[PDB]
């Protein structure tokens, strides 16, 4: 049939042959050495495995294994971290006093005197603190003992040695073909209906059987070595039928459609749980059952073997207007024959879910006892914020690797693609002009509060207490979202999350969550993000849509995605790659998430987090300073940054001071960073060239030639040393503050 | 049935003709400006582009301005859009000196003495649209606060 | 012992982790039993 | 006693920085329960503090005004254990890796392959060589006066003058 | 415009013609080479001061020599 | 000599053509002839359908019409194509290939420009020249 | 010289100036540098070979 | 301050007058031909 499963039977043998000769995949490479820019061209093009061969076959099983490879090591991370948890860990302490054990799982030896970083943590516990927030996940899992987390661990090892195998198995010994990769409605309708639908289906079973009762035995104050193991929830119907009387109703509800019956397991309740300041698991449990109930059905529009289905490239054909010449006619077989052009569109879907992950478990915790854990939620948004900000630049950078390599202008004769290239001007000029508008009228307004605020005219500046500008368009969002439960969502009890409006929700006289207002600095602060967003979208754009060629290079496409420059001519062409406006972007990027990710901590700390005292008034950790000190950029200088690294700078002597002693080695790395940055490659060869000279002297010259590093390798190493400082400077930074105030 | 074509039937220049750039609507609109309209002299052209501009120019130094809050705030703001006008004068000025060679012919805006032409039209027409403003908002209560007199 | 996992383990990268662990294990093992020398004892 | 600095075993700021030390493991240790393993850890560092601050007191060295321990390193027999003898010993082994690694660089030229020797160790040989090194100096000294370690001027790469 | 000077070392490849995007070079009959030919400039205000030639060139240190000068509005490559 | 009636390849349009610096200061022309009607790359972005037969197009600079060469040559085996430069007032030079034969072949009747009778490490060094209008290579 | 030498380069702009390379052809005609040297360290542009004249090879 | 009028006529002046004929005279000589 047309999707059918086609399969090559030992196409590679299992050999350790190649493993002896390094650069094998590369007919260039596997000459072997002569420079030193050998190794570092064996190391920075390997697993690129279009530019080794031309046949799309081996690439795709190439790439099907290293993805096996990637979550063997996911899975193994994983089983790690559950052994971990079950032999390193307080985590039975935590589970009994979850309001004053601060969880740890990683334990240090005594060697050098490090066993100071064994910190007080409580429940008699001494170790490093963790902030990834597993233990919240292992109590909305129902985890009440370190033997379950023994036994987690060794489904996550035998999982990481079944994906091994199969990664072995699928490139070494029965190879798909290309026909089985190119089924794009098979593998949608698949992934759909099985990997998340079926997913979703059996973790709401899970949620619904195990993780219901026992956090419900556990919010109401049974302690955990009483609780029922969850194959006595499983088989006993009258001990789930206590908590949930429904199930003495059994499964005739669901099959008659009386579902309204499972109303008190399967709830809409919103709002918070008020003894542990979670999202309620009913609430959840309806939530990944809807979710796979759509999936599933989601999962059956494709075509396959069978006349049903829809087709997509009569789907993209199909849609064409006047504005727009062919179409979407072309991008199917573009995306099922370029691997880069997936990449690029998964990745950019990929970071935008982070972001949104961010957003919505700040502002919406799903799991107990992990709202007033401060240290949890900053990791985890600070997190995945710079996960989401990588993977969309990725998406970018591999987006333009497509449109060098895999674009052919021939199959994309006036379709959208060859559209946007042809007003690739107009485009950038449109979006540099409304960034410098952008910057102009975003940035002014912080560096004109500065100058008023320093000249002594306070009511010149833009505050609430000075000329205004108030965010009413997100004001009157948060009024008809805090308005939305029994007004236009008549269902439920609560509001989604109550940072829209409503009551100080707290747990343990720590604020779970309370309304957050938005005045002139939020304002001043979005349209900063606004600004760039849209500055990051400019430079990885204008990098995509010039990759190929420009008015300055017209045969760019010839000399590939990645080149240093096209000569000093021209007046001077460098930087004209693809991948140096990625190179660019990566710095906006951190730009970018540095600046949301101060916003937000300062934000959280000034006027969310803080802890509820009598006559129910919240004492707040800096005290409500965000309104009036985030209009400057002295005010984010003093009361934000030199305010808050007080606790990094003098944690030395106490456990937090590996924080300290890693703020230090992120300062030095970050600024060694710019010593490829800043410099070029003319300079450090003719020093070599010295070097070299003094090796010749002493008859001790290597016969691998030492070379300076590419001019691309230069940029690319300064880059990498430069995110991984400014990354662990506000890693450090900010997890000494949370952990010292919170 | 495309509606973006190659501009002016070459398709090799450096434009596209889009509903944005060469509609019937935009072509009337570009054609009945000052700027492109025929039939006018270049001093009437920078009189009626000095009005427009200069009359519009008043209104945020009258009400942003350091003096906003006083008596003096529609003075003062006239007084900066005025100098604010001297200044493009002389930015026109400088501009008609650097870009043109002196010929003969003054029909047009890209000559010399047609360039000083609309300058000294820009000039008059700038003073007299921002007198015109400073007029109608001392004399009309409802221009002094914007509004918020009818509440 | 197959002659090519021999010459693959023989290679810079693989010999460099071992040998930098081999010398960290001979400076942490002398200075859990030998602690606190900032000096040569006299 | 040398630079007006005080011996360590006598400065009570010494003895100072020890009681304090001692007092802020006392106070982490109080709120444990004897027997936990918390407890005997942080008495296990007390042990290590109190054995450090003893071993410095009795070796003869100088403290300064700060409390902390001072070396000194102008050449004086007194404090040789200070900078001299232990600068030694990496002289010792320092001296002793590059010789090997040298010695190892004069047995790549003669590979088939030179390169494939620089990134493929002979790890027979490289065994061979870093057990040559316990003689180094003697070694490398009769390499020098052989002709054999340093090349002359007019057989050496040079740029343009 | 920039200066494109061609010595003597020149072998008569042909590279640093075919690497030329602006056509500044040309093969001319010469008698000191294996290769009867040598390159020469009789273009180099269409020069764009690339240095593709250069890197062309497969002679130890280099044949052809691109010296940059005047800036006109070709050297500059300068679509406007 | 360059035929102005020579028709153009089929393109949609961009706006990645020519500025007015090419009716005020130099224009380029390419044309070359075709065996079939086939899809090629813009050099200023986009893709265009040659006709067969012959097809002149307008350009900025020179680059982008032996980019253009370039590729046609190494993508259709088109090696007839012309290259001229066109001025305002209407005069056409002539430019590729100059004398008919391609410049990495040697034709009879070329002489060379620039040639130095040493080698470069020959030249002299700034102080013999510093104050006088002798040249570095001799 | 001859075939086969080893030789070392007096040439001051050379990569390999001072240093040793192997002769591979001596050609007879009047070439202003007719002895081709082949040499085991690749130059910076990655040749390893150049065309010297007769005062600018020394045998060793 | 004696001659306190002084500050109030000349740092307008020497603030706004003179860099705007240096910057329009320099701006003439620079792009006459
Ligand atoms: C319903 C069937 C099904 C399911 C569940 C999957 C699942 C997956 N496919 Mg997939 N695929 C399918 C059919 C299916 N495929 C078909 C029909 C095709 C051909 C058109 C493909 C072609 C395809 C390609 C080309 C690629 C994938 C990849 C992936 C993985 C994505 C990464 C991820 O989220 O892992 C996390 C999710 C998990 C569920 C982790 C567990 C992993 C194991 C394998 C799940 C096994 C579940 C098992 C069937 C049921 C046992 C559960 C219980 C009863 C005990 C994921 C494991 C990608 C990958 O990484 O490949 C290695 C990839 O590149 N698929
Ligand atoms: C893939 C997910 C999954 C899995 C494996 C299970 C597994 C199970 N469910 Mg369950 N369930 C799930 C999802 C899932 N559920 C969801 C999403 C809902 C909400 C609609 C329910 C609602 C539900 C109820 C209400 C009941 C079960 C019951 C059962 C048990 C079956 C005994 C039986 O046949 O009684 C059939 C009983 C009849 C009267 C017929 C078994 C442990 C039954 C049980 O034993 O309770 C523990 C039971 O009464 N489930
Ligand atoms: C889904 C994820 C994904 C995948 C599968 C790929 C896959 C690929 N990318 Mg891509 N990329 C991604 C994400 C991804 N990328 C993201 C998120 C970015 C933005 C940063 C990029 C940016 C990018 C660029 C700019 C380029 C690629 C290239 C490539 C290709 C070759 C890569 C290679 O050989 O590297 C081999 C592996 C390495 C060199 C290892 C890198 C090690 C990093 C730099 C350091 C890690 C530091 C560590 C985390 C912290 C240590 C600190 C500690 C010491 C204290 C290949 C097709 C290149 C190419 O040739 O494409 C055709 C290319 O030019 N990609
Ligand atoms: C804090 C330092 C700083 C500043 C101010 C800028 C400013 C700018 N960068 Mg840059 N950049 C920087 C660091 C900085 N960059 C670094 C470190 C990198 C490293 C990778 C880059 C990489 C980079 C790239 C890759 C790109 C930019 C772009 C831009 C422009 C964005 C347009 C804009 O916001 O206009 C607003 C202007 C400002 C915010 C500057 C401050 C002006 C304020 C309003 C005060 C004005 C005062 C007034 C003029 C004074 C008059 C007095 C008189 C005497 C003169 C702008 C000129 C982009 C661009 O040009 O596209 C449009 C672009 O593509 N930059
Ligand atoms: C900055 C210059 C300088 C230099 C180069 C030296 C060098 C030396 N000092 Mg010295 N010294 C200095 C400043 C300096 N000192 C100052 C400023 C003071 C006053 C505080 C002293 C006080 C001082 C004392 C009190 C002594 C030295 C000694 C020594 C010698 C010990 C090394 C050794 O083992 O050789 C000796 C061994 C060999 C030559 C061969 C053995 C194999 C050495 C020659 C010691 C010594 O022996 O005096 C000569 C000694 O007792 N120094
Ligand atoms: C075989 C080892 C070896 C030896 C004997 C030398 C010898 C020398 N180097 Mg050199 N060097 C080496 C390896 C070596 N180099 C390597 C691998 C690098 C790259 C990091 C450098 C980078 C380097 C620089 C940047 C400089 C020198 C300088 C010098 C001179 C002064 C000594 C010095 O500063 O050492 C210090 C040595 C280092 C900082 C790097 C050493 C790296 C490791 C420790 C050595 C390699 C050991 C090797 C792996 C053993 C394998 C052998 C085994 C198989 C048997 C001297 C001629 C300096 C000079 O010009 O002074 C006149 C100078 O500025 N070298
Ligand atoms: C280089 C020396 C120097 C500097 C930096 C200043 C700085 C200042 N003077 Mg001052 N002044 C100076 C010399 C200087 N003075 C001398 C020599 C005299 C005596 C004639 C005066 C008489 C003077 C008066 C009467 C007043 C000032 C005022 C001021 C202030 C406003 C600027 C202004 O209106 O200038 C006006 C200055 C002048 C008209 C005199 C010209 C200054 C000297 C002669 C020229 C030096 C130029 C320098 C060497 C070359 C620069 C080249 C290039 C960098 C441009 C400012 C603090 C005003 C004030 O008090 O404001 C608070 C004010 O009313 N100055
Ligand atoms: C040292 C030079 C200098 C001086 C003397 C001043 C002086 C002044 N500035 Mg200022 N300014 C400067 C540099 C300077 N600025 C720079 C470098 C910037 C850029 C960061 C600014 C940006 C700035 C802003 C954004 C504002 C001022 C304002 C003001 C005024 C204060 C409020 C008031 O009472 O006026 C009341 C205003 C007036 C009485 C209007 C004065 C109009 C003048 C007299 C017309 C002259 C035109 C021209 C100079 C004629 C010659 C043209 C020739 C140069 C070509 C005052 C006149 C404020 C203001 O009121 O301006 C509207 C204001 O909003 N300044
Ligand atoms: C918002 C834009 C929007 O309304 O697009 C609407 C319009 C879509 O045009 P058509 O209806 O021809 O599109 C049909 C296909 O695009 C999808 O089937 O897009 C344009 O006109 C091009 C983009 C202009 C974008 C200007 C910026
Ligand atoms: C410093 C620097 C170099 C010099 C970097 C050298 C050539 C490479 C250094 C790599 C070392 C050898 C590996 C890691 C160093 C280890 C800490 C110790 C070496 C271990 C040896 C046994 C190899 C560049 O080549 C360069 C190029 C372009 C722009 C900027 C720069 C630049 O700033
Ligand atoms: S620099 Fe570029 S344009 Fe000039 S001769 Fe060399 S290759 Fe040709
Ligand atoms: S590339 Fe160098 S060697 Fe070859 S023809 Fe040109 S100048 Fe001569």
């Amino acid at each position: 049939k047309k999707v059918s499963i086609t399969v090559d039977r030992d196409p590679v043998a299992t050999s350790f042959e190649k493993w002896a000769q390094p650069g094998h995949f590369s007919r260039t490479l596997a000459k072997g050495p002569k420079t030193t820019t050998w190794i570092w061209n064996l190391h920075a093009d390997v697993h690129d495995f279009d530019s080794h061969t031309n046949s799309l076959e081996d690439i795709s099983r190439k790439i099907f294994s290293a993805h096996f490879g990637q979550l063997s090591i996911i899975f193994l991370w994983l089983s790690g971290m559950y052994f971990h948890g079950a032999r390193f860990s307080n985590y039975s302490a935590w589970l009994s006093n979850p309001t004053a054990v601060k969880p740890s799982a990683q334990v240090v030896w005594p060697i050098v005197g490090q066993e100071i970083l064994n910190g007080d943590v409580g429940g008699g516990f001494q170790g490093v603190q963790v902030t990834s927030g597993f233990f919240q996940i292992w109590r909305a899992s129902g985890i009440t003992s370190e033997v379950e987390l023994y036994w987690c661990a060794l489904a996550g090892l035998l999982m990481s040695g079944l994906m091994i195998f199969a990664g072995w198995f699928h490139y070494h010994k029965a190879a798909p073909k290309l026909e089985w990769f190119q089924n794009a409605e098979s593998m949608l309708n698949h992934h759909l209906s099985g990997l998340l639908g079926l997913g979703c289906l059996s973790w709401a079973g899970h949620q619904i059987h195990i993780s219901l009762p026992v956090n419900k035995l556990l919010d109401a104050g049974v302690a955990p070595q009483e609780i029922p193991l969850p194959h006595e929830f499983l088989v006993n119907r009258d001990l789930m039928a206590q908590l949930y009387p429904s199930f003495s109703k059994g499964l005739v509800p669901f099959f008659t459609l009386n579902w309204s019956e499972y109303s008190d397991f399967l709830t809409f309740k919103g709002g918070l749980n008020p003894v542990t300041g979670g999202l309620w698991l009913s609430d959840t449990a309806h939530h990944h059952l809807a979710l796979a109930v759509l999936f599933i059905v989601a999962g059956h529009m494709y075509r396959t073997n069978w006349g049903i289905g829809h087709s997509m490239k009569e789907i993209l054909e199909a849609h064409k207007g006047p504005f727009t010449g062919e179409g979407h006619k072309g991008l199917y077989e573009i995306l099922t024959t370029s691997w880069h052009a997936q990449l690029a569109i998964n990745l950019a879907m990929m970071g935008s879910v982070s972001i949104i992950v961010a957003h919505h478990m700040y502002a919406m915790p799903p799991y107990p006892y992990i709202a007033t854990d401060y240290p949890t939620q900053l990791s985890i948004f600070t997190h995945h914020m710079w996960i989401g900000g990588f993977c969309v630049v990725g998406g970018a950078a591999h987006a333009g690797i497509f449109m060098v390599r895999d674009y052919n202008p021939a199959q994309n004769y006036n379709n959208l693609l060859d559209r946007v290239i042809r007003h690739r001007d107009a485009i950038i000029s449109h979006l540099n002009w409304i960034c410098i508008f952008l910057g102009f009228h975003s940035f002014g307004l912080y560096i004109h509060n500065d100058t008023m605020r320093a000249l002594g005219r306070t009511q010149d500046m833009f505050s609430d207490t000075a000329i205004q500008l108030k965010p009413v368009f997100a004001q009157w969002v948060q009024s008809i979202h805090t308005l939305a439960p029994g007004n236009t969502t008549p269902n439920a009890l609560a509001t989604a999350s109550y940072a829209f409006g409503g009551d100080v929700v707290a747990v343990g006289n720590k604020v779970a969550m309370m309304p957050i207002s938005l005045g002139t600095a939020d304002f001043m602060v979005h349209h900063i993000h606004a600004f760039t967003i849209h500055v990051t979208v400019l430079i990885l754009l204008k990098g995509v849509l010039f990759s190929r060629n420009s008015r300055l290079i017209p045969d760019k496409a010839n000399l590939g995605f990645r080149f240093p420059c096209d000569g000093p001519g021209r007046g001077g062409t460098c930087q004209s790659s693809a991948w140096d406006s990625v190179f660019l972007g990566l710095f906006w990027m951190y730009n970018c998430i540095s600046v949301v990710i101060f916003h937000f901590s300062w934000k959280m700390q000034s006027d969310v987090w803080g802890t509820v005292q009598a006559d129910g008034t919240v004492t707040h950790i800096t005290g409500g300073n965000f309104a009036q000190s985030a209009i400057t950029i002295n005010g984010w200088l003093r009361d934000f940054l030199w305010a808050q690294a007080s606790q990094v700078i003098q944690s030395y002597g106490s456990a937090l001071s590996a924080y300290g002693l890693i703020f230090l080695g992120a300062h030095f790395i970050w600024a060694f960073s710019l010593m490829f940055l800043f410099s070029g490659r003319g300079y450090w060869q003719e020093l070599i060239e010295s070097i070299v000279w003094a090796h010749n002297k002493l008859n001790v010259a290597p016969a691998i030639q030492p070379r300076a590093l590419s001019i691309t390798q230069g940029r690319a190493v300064g880059l990498a040393h430069y995110l991984l400082g400014g990354i662990g400077t506000t890693w450090a930074f900010f997890l000494a503050r949370i952990i010292s105030v919170g | 049935s495309q509606f973006i074509k190659p501009y002016n039937d070459d398709p090799f220049v450096g434009n596209l003709a889009t509903p944005v750039s060469t509609s019937s609507f935009t072509k009337s609109l570009l054609s009945n400006l000052p700027a492109y309209r025929a039939g006018l002299s270049p001093l009437l052209r920078g009189v009626e582009i000095g009005l427009t501009h200069g009359y519009f120019l008043v209104g945020p130094f009258y009400k942003l301005g350091p003096l906003r809050n006083s008596d003096v705030a529609l003075l003062s703001g006239f007084f900066s859009a005025l100098g604010l006008i001297i200044i493009l004068v002389a930015c026109l000025t400088i501009y008609g000196v650097v870009s043109f060679e002196e010929t003969e012919a003054k029909d047009q805006l890209q000559t010399a003495k047609g360039w000083r032409q609309f300058t000294s039209g820009w000039l008059v027409g700038s003073v007299g649209g921002a007198s015109f403003a400073y007029i109608l908002i001392s004399n009309i209560p409802f221009l002094q606060t914007a509004g918020m007199s009818m509440l | 012992m197959d002659s090519n996992f021999l010459k693959y383990l023989s290679t810079a990268p693989v010999l460099f982790t071992v040998w930098l662990s081999f010398t960290a294990s001979f400076i942490i093992e002398a200075n859990r039993f030998f602690p606190d020398m900032l000096y040569f004892p006299m | 006693d040398v630079a007006g600095l005080t011996p360590c075993g006598e400065s009570k700021e010494f003895a100072r920085r020890l009681d304090g030390s001692v007092k802020k493991l006392q106070t982490r240790l109080k709120k444990y329960e004897a027997g936990t393993p918390p407890a005997l850890a942080l008495q296990k560092q007390i042990d290590k503090t109190k054995n450090r601050f003893d071993r410095y007191g009795k070796a003869g060295l100088l403290c300064g005004t700060d409390g902390l321990p001072h070396l000194i390193a102008d050449g004086r027999w007194s404090h040789s254990g200070e900078f001299v003898i232990p600068g030694l010993f990496f002289l010792y082994v320092a001296g002793w890796i590059g010789w090997v690694g040298r010695s190892y660089v004069l047995f790549a030229r003669t590979a088939d392959k030179p390169t494939e020797k620089e990134i493929i160790i002979d790890v027979p040989v490289a065994l061979s060589f870093v057990s040559t090194g316990f003689i180094w100096p003697f070694s490398a000294f009769k390499e020098f006066t052989s002709g054999n370690l340093i090349v002359p001027a007019d057989e050496i790469t040079v740029s343009p003058r | 415009s920039h200066s494109v000077k061609v010595y003597d070392t020149c072998i008569g490849c042909t590279q640093c013609v075919r690497a030329c995007p602006c056509d500044v070079l040309e093969m001319v009959s010469w008698d000191g080479c294996k290769a009867g030919q040598i390159a020469s400039a009789p273009r180099t205000e269409d020069c764009i001061g690339c240095k593709r030639c250069e890197t062309a060139c497969p002679t130890d240190f280099l044949s052809v020599r691109v010296y940059l000068g005047g800036e006109t509005t070709r050297s500059m490559g300068l679509a406007y | 000599t360059l035929n102005l009636q020579i028709p153009s390849p089929t393109f949609e349009g961009s706006t990645g053509g020519w500025l007015r610096a090419a009716e005020v200061e130099e224009k380029y022309a390419i044309t070359w002839t075709s065996p079939k009607e086939q899809v090629f790359e813009m050099p200023t972005g986009g893709a265009a359908i040659m006709r067969q037969g012959e097809n002149l197009l307008y350009l900025a600079r020179k680059e982008q019409c032996l980019a253009l060469a370039t590729q046609v040559k190494n993508s259709f085996k088109i090696t007839d194509y012309k290259v001229y430069r066109i001025f305002p007032s209407g005069e056409v030079q002539y430019l590729h290939p100059k004398d008919g034969v391609f410049p990495e072949k040697v034709n009879a009747g070329r002489v060379g420009v620039g040639n130095v009778s040493h080698s470069i490490g020959k030249n002299l060094n700034p102080a013999q020249i510093k104050f006088t209008s002798k040249s570095f290579n001799g | 010289v001859k075939r086969g030498s080893k030789v070392r380069i007096l040439r001051k702009e050379s990569y390999w100036y001072q240093d040793i390379g192997t002769v591979a052809t001596i050609d007879t005609s009047g070439i202003r540098y007719p002895v081709v040297v082949r040499f085991e360290k690749v130059s910076y542009s990655g040749v390893n070979t150049n065309n010297f004249s007769l005062d600018e090879v020394v045998e060793v | 301050m004696t001659a306190a009028y002084l500050p109030s006529i000349l740092v307008p002046i020497i603030g706004l007058i003179f860099p705007g004929l240096v910057m329009a005279f320099a701006f003439i000589y620079i792009e006459q031909d």
